[PDB]
């Protein structure tokens, strides 16, 4: 009698996940007139009203 | 912000066996023959990135 079995196994998995993001925000004011504690007030660069 | 992510994995199995018995007879004879063989392979990577 002859008997021979062949048993062949292979498994392959790759996941790959990326991700960027990016906001970017800026404000700039400009102010002329004005001398008293007002304007000084006015000058605060920190909400424009 | 950049994530990189690799996981892999790998099984191997095999097995074979064999037997022979032979016998004359007519002054009888027996003869007896007995194989065994398994193999397995297992493999494991993973790789992460970030």
């Amino acid at each position: 009698g002859v008997s021979v079995g062949k048993c062949r196994g292979i498994l392959n998995e790759i996941k790959d996940r990326n991700k960027r993001d990016t906001m970017v925000e800026d404000l700039v004011v400009l102010v002329r007139g004005g001398a008293s504690e007002h304007i000084t007030t006015l000058a605060y660069q920190e909400l424009p009203t | 912000a950049n994530d990189l992510l690799s996981k892999v994995k790998k099984d191997k199995s095999d097995s074979f066996g064999v037997t022979i018995g032979i016998g004359p007879a007519g002054s009888p004879l027996l003869v007896g023959v007995g194989v065994s063989h398994s193999q397995d392979t297992s493999f494991l990577n993973e790789l992460n990135k970030y």
